[PDB]
């Protein structure tokens, strides 16, 4: 089996860097620092990054470069009993793309809207406004701000929907934007990594261009320093609370994104003897250092808001699409040279989203290609196939009720799935396959065994830190709601179906691919425990 | 296969000198993978320097290493008498793993001339069909000597076994033995048996000889 | 604490087949790559084969590939090299060497087990005593000799007065000539000790169960 290789090494590094650094670096990590003790949040975040995140990040990268195949085949060739870990992970990626791509479309619809002398979301006297319109954020829900009203009444038209049952009309001015984001991935992924590794040059490096000029802009702002206090000023009593230790753990895991077969896939196109330990440590550090930089560009202007604009930090220090689509653009409309800072900011949102979706799909193409030879044969027209299923189910997120669709998939489709799909990923390679064999594997590639530190981290703290996240993520489960809208009972259930449908194939394939092989029980448990390498 | 040739093969030095042996690789080698071994005679190689320049446990700090790509070198900064050994470079960067030609450290010493002895075949060898005259050339420096065996003034040049010792560990000297072997028939038909050592320590070859008579 | 001992080894004919073994002690043998590396009599170091920590990765010298097989036993802590189709070029001391991390070379080396592959015939040595040749009592010191001729294979152990004559003895390495080995030894004793005490070279060739002592009598 002779497979394509990276036409240059930084092609791989940028594609990994681009996949790892994404929206969560800018629209969640800063809020977590502000909410969990500032600089004192970096200690539990640093520890859960050393024992939790990087070991999982390092492992998948080594697994990719070593077994030279995508997620489906790779996990089949490791523990045949757990080949459904492959199918689960490619299903989670699949579900994720049904919803994670509209955030890119939102940031593009704003990009097109910033071509004017006066940006449309600054005043409260347009067709789409209400008497409850205030200039900026406040304590109360019923009286929203001018940018809150531009997003929910002109872009989404969310107010014209009575819930998930009423998607209503279909936003034809915005279904277009989701079409643009799907071409830019086509013309960069149909030719393999030959062109993908080249496109990521722009979309993984442009964020740092945008981060730099927005950093120098936000720092030479009245009240800039004030924000940096709200961001880093220590409060070490946070360290004592398990919530920041959980918030650290869950932020570290989801922001590094190991397990989806994307780092598997990206590394599976590497030269076998590449120093993957160096690549893991470097790119994982770029990911966290980017978040630190991102907090300064975010909270500097957040400070310019509490000073020059007179708002509570409580009312503007948020996270998620609220921060990048209502509050931060509201600052932009006020500053001088306003519309310039908006264009490069919304491109930063788009370029931060594209590389990270390049990874999720590539996890699919190189997992399906390397398992079925027919699909590998016509990659250019298979990557045309699923990019139509993503777009057709994707106009649902483009209806007036599209946000109700996006939110349901956000809390259900992949969040709970991948956590247990990786917990099984963890103890599969660490106890079934063994750290004995795994240390042997990377010593043969890079020349030295991983220290005892990495294997005790892979064997003990990896599943605990995983359970520590899953437990925390469960005790914060209320039935799904948004604002005054409580979803119907059946919508919570269908969400649990999308969550289970991916990870159900863990014991499925197991049970299927168990009886399907011959022999007695124990005499067959070892047939599905003997790895593909140990067979030749 | 990446051939590593070392130079010099034999390096003669003095306890106090500052020496440098090199290791040239036919193909480039990563600095993490070039290593050095010291092997004192009658023993097994010890890892001396790993990763071009890091010293193993118990390697005196006078040793150092350097190089990159195709060229590396081991340097003793001030040679001590216990550094008499053979030094090998080995690459760990590709298969087959290859070692170097070796550099052997020998001690210099004041010149010394051989004290030569000749011995006729013992009465118990000539009971069989053979006869072996033996010349000993003991305690000299440097290593190289030439002998000449002459039968009745005429020099006989065939049927000789020469053996050198390694440098003696006490007085840094060498020693060499030479054995001429004739049939008892051919041996017993000639008369005078001469052995001639010619060495750098004399213009005149030193002549210790015997004759079968008396 | 860490210790490596090799065994097997000895005279073996071309085409023949032997198996060496190394015995690791003083460290977790199961978690270390091992390597066989051999040293020819010309002292040339040549690596032969490497087996990873769990036996699942194997590399061979090309001059040795196809005929040799390396193996481990992590339960009893033992490393193996079994060889067939033995050419004569395979004669060497066989060193077994610990070498897990490539960036750090071979940490520990064994003591070696020597294997001569040859079709020469095991022959016992003829031990001859070398008196002087009726000269004057020159100097206060006089030199004697012992010639061990025509033996195979090696080694031979030569010694003077059963180990009680370290001073002034030179034992010349054996030189193989037309399939037999010849060796010599000289001892220099102050002529006030000879011919008084019995100067006696005692030779011992194990491969032929030979053990002869020879007193140098004056001519
Ligand atoms: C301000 C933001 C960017 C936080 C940055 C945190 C990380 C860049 C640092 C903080 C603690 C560091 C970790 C602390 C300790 C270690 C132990 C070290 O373990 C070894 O020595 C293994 C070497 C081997 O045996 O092969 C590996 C690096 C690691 C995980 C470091 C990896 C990089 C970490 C996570
Ligand atoms: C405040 C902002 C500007 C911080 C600076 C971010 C930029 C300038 C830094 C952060 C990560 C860096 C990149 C990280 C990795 C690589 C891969 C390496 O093999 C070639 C250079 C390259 C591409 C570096 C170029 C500079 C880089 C992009
Ligand atoms: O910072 C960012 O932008 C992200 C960084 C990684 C890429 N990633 C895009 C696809 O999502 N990858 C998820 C994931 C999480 C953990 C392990 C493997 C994959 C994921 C899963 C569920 C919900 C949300 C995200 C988002
Ligand atoms: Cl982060
Ligand atoms: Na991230
Ligand atoms: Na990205």
């Amino acid at each position: 089996d002779e497979r394509e290789t990276w036409s240059g090494k930084v092609d791989f590094l940028l594609s990994v860097i681009g996949y790892a650094v994404g929206l969560a670096n800018v629209w969640r990590f800063p809020y977590l620092c502000y909410k969990n003790g500032g600089g004192a949040f970096l200690v539990p975040y640093g520890i859960m990054l050393a024992v939790g995140g990087i070991p999982l990040f390092y492992m998948e990268l080594a697994l990719g470069q070593h077994n030279r195949k995508g997620a489906i085949t790779c996990w089949g060739r490791l523990v045949p009993l757990f080949k459904g870990i492959g199918y689960a992970v490619v299903l989670i990626s699949f579900y994720l793309n049904f919803y994670y791509n509209v955030i890119i479309a939102w940031s593009l619809r704003f990009f097109f809207a910033s071509f004017t002398n006066s940006l449309p979301w600054t005043s409260c006297n347009n067709i789409w406004n209400t008497p409850n319109c205030r200039p900026f954020e406040g304590h109360v829900e019923g009286f929203q701000s001018a940018a809150s009203e531009y997003f929910n009444r002109y872009i989404l038209e969310l107010n014209r929907s009575e819930g998930i049952h009423d998607l209503g009309a279909i936003k034809w001015d915005m279904a277009l934007c989701l079409l643009i984001v799907y071409l830019i991935c086509y013309f960069s992924l149909w030719k393999g990594i030959s062109t993908s590794g080249k496109v990521v040059w722009f979309t993984a490096l442009f964020p740092y261009a945008a981060l730099l000029i927005l950093l120098i802009r936000g720092l030479t702002l009245p009240g800039s320093f004030l924000g940096i206090q709200y961001y880093l000023t220590p409060n070490f009593s946070a360290i004592y609370k398990a919530e920041v230790w959980a918030d650290a753990a869950t932020q570290v895991f989801f922001s590094l994104g190991p397990g989806l077969g994307s780092l598997l896939a990206y590394a599976s196109y590497n030269k076998y003897h590449n120093n993957v330990y160096k690549d893991a440590l470097l790119t994982s550090f770029i990911n966290s250092a980017t978040s630190f930089i991102a907090g300064f560009v975010i909270f500097s202007v957040l400070g310019y808001m509490a000073h020059t604009l007179g708002v509570r930090i409580e009312d503007v220090a948020t996270s998620g699409p609220g921060l990048v689509f209502v509050v931060y653009p509201a600052a932009i409309a006020t500053m001088p040279a306003s519309t310039f800072w908006a264009l490069i900011f919304f491109m930063m949102l788009a370029t931060l989203g594209l590389d990270s979706q390049f990874g999720t799909v590539e996890a699919i193409i190189t997992a399906l290609s390397d398992e079925f030879p027919k699909i590998k044969r016509n990659r250019e027209l298979f990557v045309a196939g699923l990019f139509s299923l993503y777009f057709v189910v994707g106009l649902a997120s483009c209806t007036q009720g599209g946000f109700y669709f996006f939110h349901l998939l956000d809390r259900y489709a992949a969040g709970y799935s991948i956590l247990v799909a990786v917990f099984f990923e963890a103890i599969a390679v660490s106890w079934i396959y063994g750290t004995n064999r795994f240390s042997e594997d990377i010593r043969d590639m890079i020349g030295f065994p991983p220290g005892r530190y990495w294997q005790v981290c892979w064997r003990f703290v990896a599943p605990i830190f995983l359970l520590f996240i899953t437990v925390y993520l469960l005790i914060g489960y209320e039935p799904l709601t948004y604002a005054d809208y409580v979803y119907p009972s059946w919508a919570n259930a269908l969400g649990w179906c999308i969550a289970g449908s991916s990870v159900v194939m863990i014991p499925a394939v197991a049970i299927f691919k168990l009886l399907s092989t011959p022999g007695s029980l124990r005499q067959r448990f070892t047939i599905l425990t003997t790895p593909w390498r140990d067979q030749q | 296969e990446n051939v590593l040739t070392q130079s010099p093969a034999i390096m003669s030095t003095s306890p106090g000198e500052k020496v440098t042996m090199t290791c040239r690789a036919s193909s480039s080698v990563g600095s993490s993978y070039l290593h050095w071994y010291q092997q004192k005679s009658g023993a097994s190689p010890k890892l001396w320097i790993y990763s071009t320049s890091n010293l193993a446990s118990g390697v005196p700090a006078r040793f150092s290493g350097s190089g990159s790509g195709t060229s590396y070198s081991l340097t003793i900064s001030s040679v001590e008498a216990e550094d008499a050994a053979t030094y090998y470079c080995q690459q760990f960067s590709g298969y087959p793993l290859t070692f170097g030609s070796g550099t052997k450290l020998e001690m210099k010493r004041a010149d010394a001339a051989p004290t030569v002895s000749i011995f006729p075949p013992s009465s118990e060898q000539l009971t069989s069909g053979g006869a072996s005259v033996v010349c000993f050339l003991n305690n000299f420096y440097p290593k190289d000597i030439n002998v000449k065996w002459k039968i009745d003034g005429s020099e006989r040049q065939n049927g000789v076994l020469n053996s050198w010792t390694d440098q003696d560990s006490k007085d840094s000297t060498y020693s060499m033995s030479s054995t001429l072997t004739l049939t008892k028939d051919e041996y017993e038909r000639h008369n005078s048996y001469t052995c001639e050592a010619t060495h750098k320590t004399s213009t005149s070859p030193i002549v210790k000889s015997f004759n079968r008579n008396e | 604490e860490v210790q490596l001992v090799e065994s097997g080894g000895g005279l073996v004919k071309p085409g023949g087949s032997l198996k060496l073994s190394c015995a690791a002690s003083g460290f977790t043998f199961s978690s270390y790559a091992m390597s066989w590396v051999r040293q020819s009599p010309e002292k040339r170091l040549e690596w032969v084969a490497e087996i990873s920590s769990g036996g699942r990765y194997i590399y061979y010298s090309d001059t040795v590939t196809g005929r040799f097989t390396i193996s481990r036993d992590n339960a009893r802590n033992i490393l193996h090299l079994e060889m067939s189709s033995l050419r004569s070029e395979d004669t060497a001391m066989y060193y077994c060497a610990r070498g897990e991390v490539r960036q750090r070379g071979f940490d520990y080396w064994g003591q070696g087990t020597t294997l001569t592959v040859s079709s020469a015939k095991t022959t016992a040595p003829s031990v001859y005593p070398l008196a002087p040749v009726c000269g004057d009592t020159t100097g206060s010191s006089v030199t004697l000799g012992c010639l061990v001729k025509g033996y195979f294979p090696e080694p031979v152990t030569l010694t003077w007065n059963s180990g009680s004559l370290s001073s002034g003895v030179h034992t010349f390495p054996a030189v193989l000539q037309s399939d037999l080995y010849t060796l010599s030894s000289s001892v220099t004793v102050t002529s006030s000790t000879w011919p008084s005490q019995s100067i006696t070279c005692n030779v011992a060739h194990p491969a032929s169960s030979t053990k002869v002592d020879k007193k140098i009598e004056p001519r």
